[PDB]
């Protein structure tokens, strides 16, 4: 009961997905072969949420891997945990998208997509009651953004009543990796606005800051960064996988955190986060976790929560904890930091608690905030788009893939409207 | 003969119910497998040799909470058909509870209830455990209550409800659910006992010396109240109270059926040694605002009726003395239209204590159920909360999605306004 | 004296019969070799020392199903001459069963039957096991029934028939066969008990907690019904029912001879421990639509007669009480022309259970046989199915090939229309 | 009881027959010498359906091998299992047919045929109750097509009440092996229309697709392809050879699957089919088998079932299975895919179950579908014939063998009529 379908689109998305799978298999006591070697019966009770049971006491991720390039697939298959995936669930093209949203959405991606659709239909049929979909990808390139968006549109058309979740790695302001990133992000964000129910805005710059400042890590690799994201992902769906004292799944979270249809862009967070040295000089207690989570410098989106207000915040706690203590701490934070919370939604905080902690830790926390500061992310992007579009820079490539200028105009308008709406509800 | 059917709805309802059934078992000497190595028949059916089965139905729209019961310590106590589980929850949405998800499972639960009721020859009525805030606890319960009212009607209905706090609320949408369930509640249930988690927490910290109370601690305390209510049916005391009797005494007008309860003494193991916990003492403690199960000031309200249910080594004369003393206290005011505001029950069996519980073993205890105008304050704050949110139509779209109409919200609000006004009028 | 001859026709008939004979053996303490380490004489002849032989004939147009019996566990139980086998099947073709293939083997089977009957001194009648859908089960049985009616006539005829489902049909041509056999069935057999595999499947999943029931599970259940019917002849109870008696009670008009059966309780091993399976309970469960052996809604029909056959630790008074309760239930309606709609049998022997079976061992059980107008619904759907196919003459050529004429089809349809109309008229 | 007579005509047919025999001997525990070395008594119970019992505890296929060329015979005799065949049952010519239907049907084949007839009469006499005949061949050449057809005509004349089954490998559209294939197919199809009771339309292109896409096989050889066909063949007659829970033989299948005399052209299918790699990541269950069988890409005829409707479909299941589960799955497929099934034949599905699974597998399935999409196969052929015939291309050769133009006209007309009839009942 309550099966989730996982989709990974483009290189980054795939990489994050791999990490996610690795963590979750470890959590549920699943080895690199698909065999259960755990101790606790609780690890297998709700195994069906993320895994299909294959013949001969093995488990396989309900995961679809998508890319316009084959190399990524190979890299995944050769990775630790690569062999756990169903071979028929790898759907790859041969060409690539060349950082072009149009190639991913209209051309190469279009050709690819039917296969993917066929796979995912089968995966849906297999599951007794699919609660919904989780897509991991980025907005800045061509595949994850254009192809991903296309896929999402198709999915929603066939499953309009199911929950649609995306973990979207967004382009940061300073660390600009590509030149057409503004275009790709703009086009994809628009589509996300209409077709996702909740969007987790993850930002590389913020991750780097976390790694450098909070973990004090000498050399971050993408893997390390990805780990953080994976942890966050695991946090959200802990209530579907384990028992607890107060239980909240994907739907319950959405209903409590989304007051208006369009405002479904979250700034996620995780706690605790310490170095090796600073491990000894700390208190493993709920007050400390709470303190950590609400800090601006612990957000995985490059936005200052002190530049806006929280519309709603959901906190998900893992480990053996006193409910009273949890409640006290959340009330204290809202009373003390009154100015950071919208005053016309009393009790801006939703709490959920799962008894099963993550491995290595006795207590852990996951944060989901709907903050009006997310407007900053959109605004910058809009500005950059304007700067490009005013001089029609790089437009020709997109138009060569069948895209028309008017779409760009529309998307930009839409994003502007969204920004305005956030501002006004602040 | 005399039998009570328990219905446990949603997470809260389930978890309170677990505690209750743990307590009942210990009280009557029933083991977790249904075996016993007579009055217990009020709560249990007896089948063949070496078995007793609770007269209870456990309902939840998810599998998770009930699945614990199936796996756990009391798996053999309940037969599988009395544990009812859906696939998707109400997701903190009244609409999903009452309509979209609830309409799929209600028939089934009703059928089971009917089967259960047919096995009982002297049905007293129903004990319904739930919360006002959850989608299941609200939406499902309202639906269920309607159906029960239709099918049975004249059989008594009692609900034990976890009311949302003023400050410490765990969920965002609570006011909407609370308002919606109240409308149907007023229509149907015959008396409803509100309780607040915040108050329980305060009690546990202040009176029991517990730094960090978890839900298991609250639930145990809550179960005690239920035990006090039903001990008059499950044991043979000196002076007794039935549920119909209770209803007659405690509810002065049909709409005014919300008496807030309280228990005494709630004390630590050590702090019991020094205190000489007399009848007078416990009675006095009952009428203090700090030991209340709902946050409010009785000093600012008026009492309309109080029922005192004593249990254990208690003699009538000293109870009478206590009552007399209470009468002469100017700070405890009763409305002028009820000069005689006491119903008194005395039962011989001392309160039994759960191994590993927070409460000490005492010779005497009391459960006071009082109808007081001060409860209206809670409704006022809840209404205020509702009105803010609704001003911006915040979250409303979700409810609409599941078939709810905006007009319903307004209607519900109106109903609550009317109720508050009614409460105002009876205190004049 | 009192003896019953069993005829098992086609695959279905054979396989049900196997189960039946397994059950009978266990009931009377007959080993699979015919030895026993008296009433069993109703089903078995006794020859010399250490032998008992079933009063049964097994017939199939193929060798395959019967050949299993020959090879298998009960090879010594039956003598070879009672297992009759052709070379080619009826291939799901009524014509082949009734004419082309059937006309070659019918004489032989009749002769054997006559031989069998000559050995019995108090013939009660015949139990015929088959299906309506198969070429053998339909075509052959109709032929056989005619001949039996001619030779014997006044001796009672009972058929236990696997009726085709509305949804879950295994074969394509089922409606044609069903319609064709019905025509002869009406003419000849004196009472016919319809059963539906889909209903059995539902029961096994819901009541017995079996994810995946195979035919062996259905057959076992079916056999139980037969045992209940014949237990009144095979044992000495407090209050008894003979086959003629049954016929007299349950069939109000000659054409209206289709009572649908049901059994209670059908429960798991574990789920029996918690339930206190009383006489009242089981009786109540009998009159619920979910436990029916044929898919239809009795709530939308009217009862004309019900026969209740109780077995095991049952006392008349409580049965009477149950009946009284049933009378007062408005949702269970009996036609106005029959105020007294109950025939009641009570037998001392508890239902015996087959080792490795799905059913738990119980102190009490019941088999209800009820004639209800709601069965007409099945005929309506079957007729509809027939009419579609015939509209295009689909498959008809096959039947014609084997000597059937198109006019026969029309005639059969007309006959069924008339029957449905008759059923309509008696419910007014 | 219920003996089947096997006939193999032309090279392809012979090759397929060899494979068929090999599989069946293995199944019944018969070695390359004809001796039974099996374990189970069930393997010998119905051995007489396909084998005659010779002196000294040996078994010999009730098989007749026919070719206008001797080389094929030699190749068969030198094969693994070659020595099991009765030497007197090889009936060969010396000339060959040169891809000419006329040579096979009227001239060389005519001269050959009497011997064959004599053999098969004897084979019939030997068997106590022959249920009928199975002919394996192709439509595109001269021997299998012309000679085969001739043989069939002769057989039916002498056994008009017996079941006549053909496994016919049909010419595909793209992979055209010969130039006169259209002619040979057209002429033979016509004859098949009047003289076979059921015709299994097997197509090489579809087989290749199965091998490449589904088995992922690096290098298919004809042997591999033939294996698939053999499996299918084995499936149909499993009910005659073993016990079961629900039993259906050749006649029962025909009666349930053929609603109108002429419409007896099946698209067969088999399941399960997996690679070596994808063996681990699968569920050995009835739902999966069902899913596989009904897929368009699992059909052994190059026709899209989604381009037509199923008139009737017969499913034959092998292994220990729950009847309820089987029934559920078949009802689900018809309810969900309502549009692919003709609505005026309620319950378009016939089910049969045999307890004895094939070797190596615990569960297996065989599919037989009467789909209106088979019209595509006929239509293409008709078109090609027209294209040739309009310019009288290659006609002279055929006429030199005694054939007249009018026959061609007739056959083409007949085929057209057949096509029309299929279309109308769609
Ligand atoms: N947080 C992480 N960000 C990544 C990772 N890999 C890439 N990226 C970021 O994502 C962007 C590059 O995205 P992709 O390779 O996924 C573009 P994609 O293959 O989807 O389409 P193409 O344009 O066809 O390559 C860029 O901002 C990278 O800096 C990763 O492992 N973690
Ligand atoms: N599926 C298979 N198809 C085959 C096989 N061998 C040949 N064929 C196909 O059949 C056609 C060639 O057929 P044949 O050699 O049987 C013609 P035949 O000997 O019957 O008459 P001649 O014209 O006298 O050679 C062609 O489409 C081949 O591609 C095989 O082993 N499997
Ligand atoms: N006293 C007490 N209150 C509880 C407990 N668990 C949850 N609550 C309260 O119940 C309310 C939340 O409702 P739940 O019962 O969790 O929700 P639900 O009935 O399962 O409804 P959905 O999950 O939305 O379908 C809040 O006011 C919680 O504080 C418990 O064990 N004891
Ligand atoms: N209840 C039950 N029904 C069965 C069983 N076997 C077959 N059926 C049903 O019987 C019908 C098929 O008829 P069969 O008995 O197999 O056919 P037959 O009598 O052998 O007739 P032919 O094979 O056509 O000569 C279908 O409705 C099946 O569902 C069984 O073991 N139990
Ligand atoms: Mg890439
Ligand atoms: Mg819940
Ligand atoms: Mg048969
Ligand atoms: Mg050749």
């Amino acid at each position: 009961m309550r099966e989730i379908v996982h989709i990974q689109a483009g290189q980054c998305g795939n990489q994050i997905g791999a990490k996610f799978w690795e963590v979750i298999s470890d959590e549920h006591g699943i080895d690199p072969t698909g065999s259960y070697h755990g101790d606790s019966d609780l690890q297998l009770e709700r195994i069906n949420v993320y895994y299909n049971e294959a013949a001969g006491n093995k488990y396989v991720p309900r995961a679809i891997l998508v890319d316009l390039e084959p190399g990524t697939m190979d890299s995944v298959r050769s990775g630790p945990f690569g062999q756990i995936f169903r071979p028929d669930n790898f759907v790859f093209g041969q060409s690539g998208a060349g950082n072009n949203w149009a190639k991913g959405h209209y051309t190469e991606g279009a050709e690819l997509v039917d296969s993917v659709l066929d796979v995912v239909r089968k995966e849906s049929e297999s599951c007794d009651c699919l609660q919904g979909f989780q897509l991991t990808h980025s907005l800045g390139g061509g595949t994850g953004s254009g192809m991903g968006t296309l896929l999402i549109s198709k999915i929603r058309e066939e499953y309009p009543d199911r929950i649609m979740n995306t973990f979207s790695v967004v382009p940061s302001p300073k660390v600009s990796d590509t030149v057409v990133e503004p275009y790709n992000a703009t086009l994809s964000v628009h589509q996300l606005v209409e077709n996702t129910d909740e969007t987790y805005c993850i930002d590389n710059e913020a991750l780097y800051d976390i790694c450098f400042r909070t973990l004090k890590l000498t050399t971050p690799t993408y893997g390390d960064l990805n780990h953080l994201v994976s942890a966050t992902m695991s946090g959200v769906t802990t209530c579907l996988r384990f028992p607890g004292q107060l239980n909240a799944d994907l739907r319950k979270l959405a209903v409590n955190m989304v007051p208006f249809p369009r405002l479904h862009f979250f700034m996620p967070g995780f706690a605790p986060l310490t170095s090796r040295g600073s491990q000894q000089y700390r208190a493993l207690t709920v007050p400390e976790l709470t303190q950590q989570m609400f800090d601006a410098k612990n957000m995985m989106a490059a936005c200052d929560p002190r530049h806006g207000r929280y519309l709603t915040v959901a906190a998900v706690f893992r480990g053996r904890m006193s409910m009273k203590e949890v409640d006290e701490q959340m009330l204290n934070v809202q009373n003390k930091n009154s100015s950071y919370f919208v005053e016309w939604i009393p009790n801006n905080v939703k709490t959920a608690v799962c008894d099963i902690p993550p491995r290595g830790l006795k207590m852990s926390a996951t944060f989901i905030g709907n903050s009006t500061a997310i407007q900053e992310l959109f605004k910058r992007i809009s500005e950059q788009f304007t700067a490009m579009f005013r001089r029609k820079a790089f437009l020709h490539w997109y138009t060569g893939e069948g895209m028309d200028e008017m779409e760009f105009t529309e998307a930009e308008s839409n994003m502007n409207d969204l920004v305005s709406e956030y501002q006004q509800y602040q | 003969m005399r039998e009570c059917i328990s219905i446990h709805v949603g997470q809260a309802g389930v978890q309170i119910g677990n505690a209750c059934w743990e307590l009942y078992c210990l009280e009557h000497g029933i083991q977790p497998d249904g075996q016993m190595p007579d009055s217990f028949n009020t709560f249990f059916s007896e089948t063949g040799a070496g078995k007793h089965v609770p007269r209870a139905v456990f309902v939840d729209l998810e599998p998770t909470v009930i699945d614990e019961v199936r796996t756990g310590t009391y798996r053999q106590l309940f037969h599988p058909e009395q544990l009812i589980t859906g696939k998707e929850d109400a997701a903190n949405n009244y609409a999903r509870g009452h309509y979209t998800i609830g309409k799929e499972i209600i028939d089934l639960v009703l059928d089971r209830i009917r089967k259960l009721a047919d096995q009982c020859t002297g049905l007293q009525g129903f004990l319904v455990f739930h919360s006002f805030g959850g989608g299941t606890g609200s939406g499902f319960t309202s639906l269920l209550m309607e159906r029960l009212s239709v099918d049975y009607g004249k059989k008594s209905k009692l609900e034990f409800s976890i009311y949302p706090a003023p400050q410490v609320s765990t969920a965002v949408v609570e006011p909407y659910n609370s308002i919606l369930t109240t409308h149907t509640t007023l229509e149907h249930s015959d008396c409803a006992f509100m309780v607040d988690n915040e108050a329980i927490y305060d009690i546990c910290r202040r009176n029991l010396d517990i730094e960090r109370p978890t839900y298991t601690n609250l639930n145990r305390l809550i179960s005690q109240i239920v035990s006090s209510i039903t001990a008059s049916l499950r044991f043979d005391g000196a002076l007794n109270v039935d549920l119909t009797e209770f209803q007659t005494n405690l509810v002065p007008y049909p709409r005014i059926h919300f008496p807030l309860a309280t228990y005494a003494p709630v004390i630590s193991a050590e702090k019991a040694y020094h205190e000489q916990l007399s009848v007078a003492e416990i009675t006095n403690a009952c009428f203090e605002p700090a030991n209340q199960m709902v946050k409010c000031d009785p000093r600012h309200g008026k009492y309309m009726a109080c029922c005192l249910l004593y249990r254990g080594d208690v003699v009538p004369k000293d109870v009478n003395a206590a009552i007399a003393t209470i009468k002469t206290k100017r700070s405890i005011q009763f409305v002028d239209w009820c000069p005689t505001g006491f119903k008194v029950g005395i039962n011989y069996q001392p309160p039994t204590v759960v191994p590993g519980g927070d409460l000490a073993k005492v010779q005497r205890a009391v459960c006071m159920l009082s109808n007081t105008t001060a409860i209206a304050e809670a409704w006022a704050r809840l209404d205020h909360k509702f009105d803010l949110m609704y001003a911006k139509r915040a979250f409303v779209h979700w409810y609409v999605g599941e078939g709810m109409e905006e007009g319903e919200f307004s209607e519900a609000r109106e109903d609550m306004a009317a109720l508050e006004k009614d409460y105002e009028e009876v205190g004049v």
